[PDB]
């Protein structure tokens, strides 16, 4: 009921600003504001009116909401919106994220605005349409219809059409690695629901019917391989992921908010709801080489990020380290392993958002983008060096934040299931502290004296301070207390993985 | 009594307003509140020791709230107080406030102030966390809590680089320990289920009927977890350079605080170390071979901060030993004179260092008697105590406990390295007053009289002696292993360690009172420089530390440049447009060769249909 009201704020919200660009200039920031806030009410709304602590084994198909809608009848394409726990948690987060991208926005007045910000609510409400999502090919338009409007914001506002290096390589790269496979995806979607019309003998593109589909060994392998490239392009898995710290150096830190904080969830997202259940003995038979990626993208990671000299590449590179835990996670056999996995991503968009607010934030103090030419700013920021040593802090696994529940909680479940690959798996810890160290003695441990624009320096204003001090309490807070959010992803988690073991 | 988390609380809540307070406050405000926290810790912790007297020596435990919970997967808040963990509170809520209550005086004339009463506070809140915690995670909170906080005070000047880089390498090397400490915490949770301590010790053996191949991994890992953090041979690195920050934080980082975990951690699980014995006696094993590293070491360098460095590495493989030894509460007694003696004897020596006045020397200073004998009394009371002199000192009576108690395990070698480290401590014992406050004073001293410092250093100097001795530790309400006893060569052992200190400290007497000419000699002999050279590498294990895997991985980072799958994944575009750019170079623009396209299609569509 409320899904595709929740689905529709965003569009409807850019409408809205791009009409009033006549009325007015100042209105789309606070039009904004509002309509992110109507967006994390009904969010709320669903977390505090749903049961969200509900029946552990109540099957596959369980949801608090579910809407249906008839779009195209000839292949039973269906606006087949259902919310579950943990899409919930996806929800909320992407509208918290998308107040901070419109907070940063603030005060950011161009020859338009209007344009940049229904472009803004149209991206991030493609996101909140894959997190919401059953039909397979209304997965599939919301997963390429997100994916068209970045290119936009790196082309447009990337730099205003001064520079060719905004668009010819990194909005290109952007966008041709994601929709190459995006096409891969949709045929392997076609290849399924053809095994399964020669089955039954009804043309459907439904989640529910498609799940248990009867298909030979040897078939669904394929298939499986077809997902997963499109699953391995937008996370950044090991051999395709060149174009994540090019699209995130390149945009305005808002729209890399964007880029980092909630396009790299829904990949894993789809790991978990679409790839694993579908198909059981494939996945089952590509778990180690799902593991041997895994544990090279957290160790190749963080040799990158140690060797960068520059900052939005040196976070855009601890992003690929961090999703190898997840990755793993997701292709093991323990209902621990994935809430492991769920804290770690929710934590993951919480670490990454505020170093890219504060980097974006230092850049427009200083107007200087390399890292080893600065150093020792510490005496004369008041409160941005402070926040971001505990944001870099946050980076590795150190307790009273979430990420180190989130990714130790995965390597219980991954010893409880395999040794070997585990123990090699840990030690992606220690690197990542040393590039954590790496950024925070390179930028503002040292003298001021490396640079000669570190001698004349701004002040910091109240609400770029309040929406740093708001994550950074929010982080804590999951570090110390993750039960209520684990609660409430129990039930979806636990049919997975019992699905995924009784399949088998 | 419902007060443990005021141990914790008080002081972590003063980090955050001086966290927040980043030098805005005035000198007297900030020194009060950061002295105030550690000071209300001490107290609440007096009034929780005075009513475990008053318990009965009956432990109490307190959840505040659970911390996750999966339905397999149960861990929570759980702090356990009972004597062994009262025993490692009351050194680090007495010492913390001894060392901090001096840095209220030491740090003030300088900038950085507020920052390092904030981030002092987080150290001892982090250590207070790892010997009050009930399970093996909360304390996992410990190990590396107080590990970011060392970063934060080795590195504590951050304008030079030489403190501001040595400060990497421990963050580093414990945490490798702390991947060594969770590797059996892993195996811990496969095997027995529950990482409560109590739970965990007679769940053991009712787990265990069948296999047992396994727990010797979870063990051995598990030990080396607690070498790391601490000092030890495998990973022996960064306590010299731990030196480079300020005097207050070598002090809380090598005397109780921080190098006080790996104790805790052994002892704690002592009866788990008890469930394999020969993992057990491993740990004196790796013991009795860091006691012939540590000593002379000392002897070497000139610098004051690594002699004292050098005799804590000693100090803590010689509890190793103890704890190998099946002598527990003697170990522990051993801390609780240990804490005392090596606090001041750090302390005293940057009162002097504040005097030198940028000399940082052991040859070029002499006669410091006349200076101020303050600082003379400091550093006697404190050699006699390491030395094992039975004159009215704190320590001999755990040394000569442990070495009863060595000898009743009956290992001779252990015998023998008990002797050598008594004979080694006795020759770094006297040998640096000797070389440093005897002599010539071309550099005048200049001695610093006030109130401030010299109140605690009556304290520490009325507690460092043996009446801080008769002060028995609470050890019976743990219940452990019990430590046995020898008697009849109680006394034998006692005058035999009296005599190998007394010939010690004749000895280093002997090289002053001598013309220094044979240690000059000794110091310029050739095969003397390449064993002070073979010891400057120390056994080669800084040399293989940073050779074995360093180059390789800066060459790999050389080599990660520029990113090798980014570009091998780019050459669908360099295929593609190299293809489409000779595609267009095929067009000709010449209306002959078009016809010639057109026939040429008809002869392959000919030919392609006559195929099938």
């Amino acid at each position: 009921m409320l899904l595709p009201w929740l689905i529709l704020i965003p569009f409807i919200g850019g409408f809205l600003c791009w009409q009033t660009e006549r009325f007015g200039v100042k209105v789309p920031r606070w039009i904004a504001l509002i309509t992110m806030g109507l967006t994390l009410a009904l969010s709320l709304q669903l977390w505090l009116q749903g049961g969200y602590s509900l029946t552990q084994s109540a099957g596959i198909p369980q949801w608090q909401s579910e809407f249906d809608m008839p779009w195209i009848p000839r292949f039973g394409i269906s606006i087949h919106l259902a919310i579950d726990g943990l899409s919930l948690l996806m929800v909320v987060l992407t509208g918290l994220l998308g107040v901070l991208a419109v907070l940063c926005s603030w005060k950011e007045i161009e020859k338009y605005q209007g344009f940049f910000h229904l472009n803004l609510m149209w991206i991030l409400g493609g996101v909140i349409g894959v997190f919401l999502a059953i039909d397979m090919f209304l997965f599939f338009f919301f997963w390429e219809m997100m994916l068209v409007p970045m290119y936009f914001l790196i082309a447009l506002w990337g730099h205003k059409a001064s520079d060719g290096k905004t668009r010819i390589t990194a909005a290109t790269k952007f966008f041709i690695y994601t929709q190459a496979s995006g096409l891969v995806m949709l045929i392997a979607i076609l290849a399924l629901v053809f095994v399964h019309y020669n089955a039954t003998g009804v043309w459907t593109f439904n989640y529910e019917e498609l799940l248990n589909t009867p298909m030979s060994s040897g078939v669904e392998y394929l298939l499986m391989l077809g997902f997963f490239i499109a699953f391995a392009v937008k996370m950044p898995v090991v051999p395709l992921h060149g174009w994540l710290p090019d699209a995130h150096s390149q945009a305005p830190t808002a729209g890399s908010v964007d880029l980092a904080g909630i396009l790299l969830k829904t990949a894993a997202y789809g790991l978990l709801r679409f790839s694993l259940p579908l198909f059981p003995n494939a996945s089952a038979e590509f778990a180690p080489i799902a593991m041997w990626l895994g544990v090279i993208g957290i160790f190749y990671g963080a040799w990158m990020a140690f060797a960068q000299t520059d900052i939005k590449r040196l976070i855009a590179y601890t992003s690929v380290s961090h999703m190898g835990f997840v990755l793993i996670a997701i292709y093991t056999g323990s209902q621990l392993a994935y809430q492991g996995a769920v804290i770690q991503m929710i934590a993951h968009g919480l670490s990454a958002a505020g170093l890219f607010i504060l980097c974006g934030q230092l850049y427009e103090r200083i107007h200087t983008r390399d890292m080893r030419m600065m150093g020792g700013l510490w005496s004369k920021m008041k409160w941005l060096p402070a926040l971001s040593l505990f944001f870099a802090v946050a980076t590795l696994g150190m307790p009273g934040t979430g990420n180190f529940v989130g990714e130790f909680m995965i390597l219980f479940g991954s010893f409880q299931v395999v040794p070997v690959i585990t123990v090699i798996s840990t030690f992606g810890l220690v690197f990542a502290s040393v590039y954590s160290l790496a950024m925070l003695h390179r930028a503002y441990f040292g003298k001021a004296k490396s640079q000669i624009a570190s001698q004349e320096l701004p002040g910091m204003s109240l609400r770029e301070l309040f929406m740093i001090l708001l994550l950074v309490v929010l982080l804590v807070l999951l570090g110390f207390y993750p039960q209520p959010i684990l609660d409430t992803s129990h039930s979806a988690i636990g049919n997975i993985q019992q699905w995924f073991v009784n399949s088998v | 009594m419902n007060m443990l988390a005021l141990t914790i609380i008080l002081p972590l809540i003063g980090f955050v307003l001086l966290a927040f307070s980043r030098g805005r406050w005035s000198e007297n405000v900030s020194a009060i509140v950061g002295v105030g926290s550690v000071g209300l810790a001490a107290l609440v912790t007096a009034f929780i020791g005075v009513d475990f007297f008053a318990n009965g020596e009956q432990t109490y435990s307190q959840p505040l709230w659970t911390w996750m919970s999966v339905g397999d997967f149960n861990i929570g808040f759980n702090l356990v107080l009972d004597g062994l963990s009262l025993t490692m509170l009351s050194v680090v809520t007495g010492v913390g406030f001894l060392i901090h209550m001096y840095a209220s005086w030491y740090m003030r004339g300088e900038e950085g102030y507020s920052r390092f009463f904030a981030y002092t506070n987080l150290f001892i809140a982090s250590m207070v966390v790892l010997v009050l915690a009930d399970n093996l995670l909360l304390m996992y909170l410990g190990w590396e809590g107080v590990g970011l906080c060392s970063y934060l005070l080795i590195g504590f000047y951050y304008t030079d680089p030489k403190n501001g880089a040595a400060a990497m390498k421990a963050f580093v090397v414990t945490r490798v320990g702390d991947v060594f400490l969770a590797f059996a915490l892993f195996i811990l949770y496969n095997e027995l289920g529950t990482l409560n301590f109590r739970e965990m010790v007679e769940l053991a053996p009712a787990h265990f009927a069948d296999g047992n191949n396994m727990l010797m991994w979870a063990t051995l890992m598990l030990l080396g977890g607690a070498v790391g953090k601490s000092a030890q041979l495998p990973l022996q690195t960064w306590l010299a350079d731990a030196m480079a920050g300020p005097t207050p934080v070598s002090a809380l980082i090598h005397a109780a605080t921080m190098v006080t975990a790996g104790v805790y951690l052994i002892a704690r699980t002592h009866g788990l170390f008890l469930m394999t014995p020969e993992v057990l006696h491993l740990v004196g094993i790796v013991g009795a071979v860091t006691l012939l590293l540590a000593g002379f070491a000392a002897l070497v360098q000139t610098d004051i901060k690594r002699v004292l460095a050098y005799s804590t590495m000693s100090q803590i493989g010689y509890m190793f030993l103890a704890l190998g030894v099946q002598a527990w509460d003697a170990a522990i007694f051993h801390l609780m004179t240990h804490a005392f003696f090596k606090a001041l004897l750090f302390l005293a020596s940057g009162s002097v260092i504040l005097a030198c006045h940028h000399e940082q020397n052991i040859f070029k200073m002499g006669g410091l008697r006349k200076s101020i004998p303050l600082v003379y009394l400091c550093f006697l009371v404190g050699g006699a105590a390491l030395s094992a002199l039975p004159l009215v000192t704190a320590g001999f009576f755990s040394k000569d406990e442990i070495l009863a108690g060595a000898m009743a395990n009956g290992h001779i070698n252990l015998m023998v390295a008990g002797l050598v480290g008594a004979f080694m401590t006795s020759l770094y014992t006297f040998r640096m007053i000797f070389i440093v406050f005897h002599g010539k004073e071309q550099i005048h001293a200049h001695a610093v009289k006030g109130v401030t410092h010299s109140l605690p250093l009556i304290v520490l100097l009325i507690l460092s002696t043996f009446v801080g001795a008769l002060i028995v530790p609470p050890l019976q309400g743990v219940l452990p292993q019990t430590t046995e006893l020898a008697h009849g060569s109680m006394l034998t052992l006692e005058i035999t360690s009296g005599v190998v200190a007394v010939v010690g400290i004749l000895l280093a007497a002997w090289l002053w009172l001598g013309k220094r000419t044979l240690v000059t000699s000794i110091a310029n002999s050739a095969p003397g420089r390449l064993l002070s050279t073979w010891w400057y590498n120390a056994w080669g294990f800084d040399w293989l530390y940073d050779k074995v895997f360093v180059k390789p991985f800066l060459g790999i980072a050389w080599l990660l440049k520029r990113d090798p799958l980014n570009s091998m994944m780019n050459i669908p575009a360099v295929l593609s447009r190299f293809a489409g750019k000779g595609l267009l170079l095929s067009e000709n623009g010449y209306l002959r060769w078009y016809v010639a396209s057109m026939s040429i299609g008809a002869v392959v569509v000919l030919a392609l249909l006559m195929v099938l």
